[PDB]
RNA sequence: AAUAG
């Protein structure tokens, strides 16, 4: 549903 | 008439009193920064509103906070001229007073444990000249005003041109100033759906329900109930009279068609109608119906009734049923439909949809989904409907509340709801996007505003992290604001903002013109490439605000206005033009502002309209415009008039005479030809002009103007000393006033500034008269060009296009002798190997090349230097160089070896003669003064001195003292003799100012001011031009073919009036030379001036003898006459001015061929003709190169004439070469020009050789293109 | 060294209102003045080639 | 960006 490592690492 | 304006009046052929003048026209720019600078009480603009939105700022505890009280700028370092010298912006310092306030802990909430105050310097603000320009790094620019789309809500539709079918598709946006957008758009299945800054579509229920808003609360909002009752166990409608206006009708009385006018039925009146089940079977429920026995809900809101439902109802006891209004044509069930396809039903269900829309692939909570949807469009700090938006959105929606309000509510977005559902219905129609009441104007101020308010956020952020801390009992306000991101955004804005630009400055109209300019491109506008054909057009509402003619031609075409004559921005930023009220029949001489909105609902009648003594109109029906349409109106039915007959076209075009006789592509032309002219040695008056040249002279500010009047006590090429009147003197005033001139200065375009005195010792001055003539100015009028006689005929095909045949005589009088002033600059640095210096000790120069240089290596001043000359000496030291063994044994042979320095000077370019006109030297502090830096500081201290002697002096001497005068110089001295803070790594700075005098020669771009531009093809001898019966020759020859097919007749009509005004000149210099008596001389001006039937009255008896003989000695030159715009000299007036001055009537000559003697076989078009020297010289155009520098990575050639760079061999240049064949002249194009490094080198050599072979190789742009396809990890090679 | 000389530098501007020349800084780092204009022009970031 | 064709 996202692609930003960011959004996934939190 | 004032002194400058008697010594040469203008004869005037225009029939229309004015009862406006033109308002001062660099207003736009003043009147703005005038509102960001200046302090507001009120606090609504400027820095005060952005201090205030920004403060007070709070820390997150509640420890303490930040109060602005007030601000105040301080005062300069330098001043613009010294500015513009140094290379500094023109600013002031910023100083804010702030207190913070620090609470109590132990206290309840709210009390003032402490308070410290102090001031902060808060960046440094630059500041706008008397002329609406600024100086930035040293640089004159100018702030263009933008026209941006205006905040509010705006209703669109796609014009039925995206579903297959048509189904006009509307939709509402909602725009702020700042914040997210707001969208509501119709599917092609009647469904509402919203879109939050332009994402994936959600059904628009969401959107009220996160707002509280039940089902049947939507349903209520959006729809009107029928109802429904058991009455007598028959069943009941609730008669609405108004929707009746299938089935058999009730009421027996009063029976109505059944299944089968109702007006006449209705007239009785009855509250009573039986209908059947099935009328019910259809229709959709209002209200959710509960069962308190069964504990369920028998029917939902937004449900379909059945006969089981009906059944259910019945045995529930319910006896009334509400269901939804719904038709086909005023009424419709959108918003029910969309209900359906919304899946949400209920408040957390909607924010976390919509926090899902906006943040995919994070979690949704419900305080994060709540936090976002009150920062969209529910938070100050995050939104912002301005003052302009909001009234528009009030206006738009027809809302009477909420008028300082920034911020979205439910009443907002329900209206806008209901106003999209209403223009789908019917009711309504959509907005018109180029409306000029849906465009603003923004200026500089609010741009200024804007980007002070994001430095202030900037640093409110570190405000409140730091106070969030605590420890504050050793934190002054000062310690907390950093002013470096505000100084930053300012910097930003003033000096690297795509609408702060390099000053136009060929001429003052070039100035007045750009200052008063404004672009639909820059921040938050417009792109050229997206721009579409509508943007671009002329909209109705155009009409006195902005020019339809002055636009840039090009990919630029209708993105760029000018502003109109008498237009003007309201305090919104909409335009608004004057016009003249008409009072019980009579055109009144008061004046009415009124803007794109209000002009619609009136009538305005044209300022050509027929008017009466008594001020009425005479015609019955007079052509009026109404709504933005022309047409015939009766004369009671009028409103309004226009003020003047240049309302609707811009200063430029105001210039152009006989205008109305100009094709509308051809006036462009001209409007924009005119802001390209270079001044001359001499500024020449126009013969032929409109009036409005003073003006623009006196408004541009190149002219020195008398700020008070008096008596001219001194004049001087340089200094003018005003002995001011006894009337106008401020108690214990000196009483002089005095006027230093700028002489041969550049300006932007390496054009010369000067000013000329035009007064003598002992001349009375009034206020606001003219004392020295600027650039393109000739006694206070716009003098852009020369009077040039000028033959219509074709000269032996060397006026072939647009070609122009000029006459030796114009070169022999330097016409169009231009001065061109270029500055050159030689930096002394420091280097790993030393530091550069700048000395006469040249290497591998002689003596022949130093005669002009000083013992400091700086050339003098007043040397006449050609191409190739050193101007600065300097010296690079350089590393170590390997020599070739021939190089060796040649210097064994010859033991000559001095290379400790390499020649880096100073050199006049080729090609440029000139002469040194100003030296200037810059040190760093810490460096040593040479001795040519001394000398120019020397006399710099004796000229303040000088200058402030002699000040002091006339200044005494009007007053009939020590402390403030040798403050005064101390400051002076200070300036003057201190370091200059330079770049980084930089040692020394000289700058030389060369002069050059650019004759006219074949190459040169001339215009006149109807679009005839054209190039001179050939410099012809006097003996060879054409000649008149008494022996004199024209100036120029101009083609007969470039007037019918163009349409620009304007110019015949020209040529026509300035052989008549040169002949009334001519008539009054003979009466001068056989010294007739002033009585005749007075006849003859008074004849003169009263030719035709004008609006002015010019009487001769008033003017003393000195008056008449200096207006008789400037008239003799040709008499000046001014046509102005749609308001011009008739014909009938040319012929009559033709006739006074003995020429035909019909302004054709018989000319004679003068390399022959033969007469032409017919009558030529000879006359005068103001032409200009375009900034489109082929001095500056040629360029050749034979080989140079090169790329570093490309290896090809550079690009451009700075650069000596080589022409571009494009597609099409290859796709031609392609098309004829010729294989090895495009081999050599793309091998041993360009990028073939060993094959250029090659094919030089054989060359030089006399060998004419080349040995192509691969270029070296396909080497780079082979390593990086390698680099994207893909094996590319060469296969044998 | 870098760091300390902005902060410096931001706290004389702070205090006297113009940017603080090359020897007031000097003489309140307690370094030498060559030193200062050393550090000054080694503390700024290679630009980009496609800058227009 | 602006300007010329």
């Amino acid at each position: 549903r996202t692609t930003d490592p960011v959004r996934m690492y939190m | 008439y004032s002194y400058t304006e008697k010594k040469r009046i203008r004869k005037d052929f225009g029939t229309r009193p004015q009862v406006l003048d033109i308002p001062y026209l660099l207003s736009i720019q003043l009147d703005s920064f005038e509102k960001f600078i200046e302090q507001d009480p009120e606090g609504q603009y400027g820095l005060e509103a952005a201090f205030r939105s920004v403060f007070p700022i709070q820390s997150y505890n509640g420890n303490s906070e930040l109060q602005y009280v007030s601000y105040r700028l301080g005062e300069p370092v330098f001043d613009v001229k010294e500015c513009q010298i140094r290379g500094v912006t023109y600013s002031k310092p910023l100083r804010v007073k702030l207190r913070l306030v620090i609470f109590d802990k132990d206290a309840p909430a709210g009390t003032v444990k402490d308070i410290k105050e102090q001031e902060v310097y808060m960046g440094e603000i630059p500041l706008m000249t008397e002329n609406g320009t600024f100086v930035i790094n040293g640089t004159e620019r100018v702030i263009v005003s933008q026209l941006h789309r205006s905040p509010g809500v705006f209703f669109d539709s796609d014009k039925g041109k995206t579903h297959s079918s048509g189904k006009v598709l509307y939709n509402a946006r909602i725009i702020p100033y700042r914040g997210s957008w707001l969208d509501f758009e119709f599917d092609p299945k009647d469904n509402l759906y919203v879109r939050i800054d332009r994402r994936r579509k959600l059904p628009a229920s969401i959107i009220l329900r996160v707002l509280g808003k039940t089902s049947a609360e939507i349903l209520d909002i959006f729809f009107e109930k029928v109802n429904f009752e058991v009455k007598d166990q028959t069943l009941m409608m609730e008669l609405v009279p108004e929707r009746l206006r299938t089935f058999d009708i009730e009421a027996d009385g009063k029976v109505y068609v059944e299944k089968g006018h109702i007006r006449q039925l209705e007239k009785d009146g009855v509250n009573f109608i039986e209908v059947p089940v099935e009328y019910i079977v259809g229709k959709v429920s209002a209200k959710d119906y509960v069962n308190e026995a069964t504990g369920e809900l028998i029917i939902t809101a937004n449900q379909e009734i059945s006969l089981e439902a009906l059944a259910n109802l019945s045995q529930a006891g319910y006896k009334k049923l509400e269901v939804l209004f719904t038709n086909d044509l005023d009424h419709g069930p959108f918003m029910s439909e969309t209900l359906r396809v919304d899946s949400t039903t209920d408040r957390i269900s909607a924010l976390v949809e919509i926090y899902r829309m906006m943040r995919p692939g994070e979690p949704p909570t419900k305080e994060a989904a709540e936090s976002l949807f009150e920062s969209l469009f529910f938070s100050a700090e995050r939104y912002d409907l301005s003052t302009v938006g909001r009234m528009k959105f009030n206006s738009s929606i027809g809302r009477e509340d909420a008028e300082e309000q920034g911020t979205l509510d439910e009443v907002d977005i329900i209206e806008v709801m209901k106003k999209l559902i209403s223009i789908r219905n019917g009711k309504g129609e959509v907005d018109d996007i180029d409306h000029l009441g849906n465009r603003r104007i923004r200026s500089v101020g609010e741009m200024a505003e804007n980007q002070f308010r994001v430095g202030l956020v900037r640093v409110e952020r570190a405000v409140k992290e730091r106070l969030s801390l605590g420890d504050l009992d050793n934190v002054m306000p000062q310690d907390l604001i950093n002013a470096k991101p505000i100084s930053a955004a300012v910097k930003e804005f003033f000096g690297s903002s795509q609408l702060s630009q390099f000053m136009d400055q060929n001429n003052p109209l070039s100035e007045v013109t750009h200052k008063r300019r404004i672009s639909a491109l820059g921040p938050g506008g417009l792109t050229r490439e997206r721009a579409g054909f509508e943007v671009r057009d002329v909209h109705v509402t155009h009409y006195g605000r902005l020019c339809p003619i002055e636009t840039p031609e090009g990919p630029n075409i209708g993105l760029i206005n000018s502003l109109s004559a008498f237009a003007r921005c309201n305090e919104y930023g909409f335009l608004e033009t004057p016009y003249r009220r008409v009072v019980n029949g009579v055109v009144t001489d008061e004046v009415d502002y009124l803007s794109a909105i209000e002009e619609g609902q009136f009538v305005i009648a044209q300022a050509n309209a027929k008017l009466t003594e008594e001020g009425g109109f005479a015609d019955e029906l007079v052509t009026a415009r109404q709504k933005g349409e022309s047409g015939l109106h009766p004369r009671e039915h009028v409103d309004y008039m226009d003020v003047a007959t240049n309302q609707v076209v811009s200063i430029a075009a105001s210039l152009i005479p006989f205008l109305e006789h100009d094709d509308a592509n051809r006036a462009l032309m001209g409007a924009n030809m005119q802001r390209q002219a270079v001044p001359t040695l001499r500024s020449e008056k126009p013969l032929v002009g409109t009036g409005i040249e003073r003006n623009v002279a006196v408004d541009s500010g190149v002219t020195a103007v008398a700020k008070r009047g008096g008596v001219i006590q001194s004049v001087d090429a340089s200094r003018i000393v005003v002995k001011v009147n006894e009337e106008e003197l401020i108690p214990g005033e000196a009483g002089i006033d005095i006027y230093n001139l700028t002489k041969y200065t550049r300006s932007n375009q390496n054009t010369c500034i000067n000013q000329r005195p035009c007064v003598m010792p002992g001349e009375p001055v009034a206020r606001g008269d003219v004392l020295a003539d600027g650039p393109s100015t000739d006694l206070g009028e716009l003098a852009l060009g020369q009077n040039m006689r000028i033959a219509f005929m074709p000269w032996n095909g060397y006026n072939f296009e647009d070609s122009i045949l000029v006459s030796e005589r114009v070169v022999q009088d330097d016409r169009f002798t231009t001065i061109h002033i270029q500055e050159l600059s030689c930096v002394a640095r420091d280097t790993k190997l030393g530091a550069e210096e700048i000395t006469a000790d040249i290497p591998n120069v002689g003596e022949a090349a130093l005669s002009k240089l000083d013992e400091s290596g700086i050339v003098y001043i007043g040397a006449e230097v050609k191409g190739g000359d050193i101007l600065v000496g300097k010296v690079t030291p350089k590393g170590e160089t390997q020599l070739t063994p021939e190089e060796k044994l040649l210097r064994a042979i010859f033991g000559e070896k001095a290379s400790d320095v390499k020649d880096t000077s100073l050199r006049v370019p080729n090609s440029v003669a000139g002469t040194v006109i100003d030296v200037q030297v810059f040190t760093r502090d810490g460096v040593e003064k040479d001795k040519r830096a001394l000398e120019i500081e020397q006399m710099q201290l004796k000229e303040a001195k000088k200058d402030l002697t002699e000040e002091f002096q006339i200044l005494e001497g009007g007053l009939l003292l020590k402390a403030d005068f040798d403050k005064k110089f101390e400051a002076k001295r200070r300036k003057i003799t201190q370091g200059d803070d330079l770049a980084p790594g930089v040692l020394k700075i000289v700058k030389v100012y060369l002069a050059v005098k650019r004759r006219i020669q074949p190459g040169d771009k001339m215009a006149g001011r109807h679009g005839n531009k054209g190039v001179i093809s050939k410099i012809n001898p006097v003996e060879d031009m054409p000649y008149d019966e008494n022996g004199q020759p024209v100036d120029i020859v101009l083609n007969p073919l470039g007037v019918p097919s163009r349409m620009n007749i304007g110019q015949i009509l020209e040529v026509h009036l300035g052989l008549a005004a040169k002949g009334i000149g001519d008539k009054i210099n003979q009466m001068i030379k056989e010294q007739q008596e002033l009585a005749k001389l007075r006849e003859f001006l008074q004849k003169v001036y009263d030719l035709g039937d004008t609006r002015q009255r010019v009487d001769i008896s008033e003017l003393s003898d000195e008056d008449v003989r200096t207006l008789a000695h400037n008239l003799r030159a040709g008499l000046p006459v001014a046509t102005p715009v749609f308001d011009g000299a008739p014909e009938s007036s040319i012929k009559a001015m033709l006739e006074l001055a003995d020429l035909p009537a019909s302004g054709q000559l018989t000319l004679f061929d003068g390399r022959t003697g033969d007469a032409f076989e017919r009558p030529v078009t000879v006359g005068y003709m103001y032409m200009l020297k375009l900034n489109h010289l082929v001095d500056d155009k040629m360029h050749a190169r034979s080989t140079g520098s090169y790329s570093l990575v490309t290896q090809q050639p550079l690009g451009g004439k700075a650069q000596f760079g080589g022409q571009r061999f494009g597609e099409m240049e290859v796709w031609a070469l392609e098309a004829y064949g010729a294989a090895y002249t495009l081999q050599e194009m793309l091998t041993v020009k360009s990028d073939d490094v060993n094959g250029r080198t090659k094919m030089y050599k054989n060359i030089v050789d006399g060998n004419h072979a080349m040995e192509p190789g691969m270029p070296e742009s396909f080497n780079v293109l082979l390593k990086e396809i390698r680099s994207l990890g893909i094996n590319i090679e060469l296969e044998d | 060294t870098i760091n300390k000389l902005n902060r410096i530098s931001r706290q004389m501007l702070q205090e006297m209102g113009r940017e603080p020349l090359p020897e007031e800084l000097a003489e309140r780092m307690q370094m030498p003045e060559d030193k200062i204009r050393k550090v000054l022009k080694i503390a700024k970031e290679p630009i980009s080639m496609e800058t227009p």
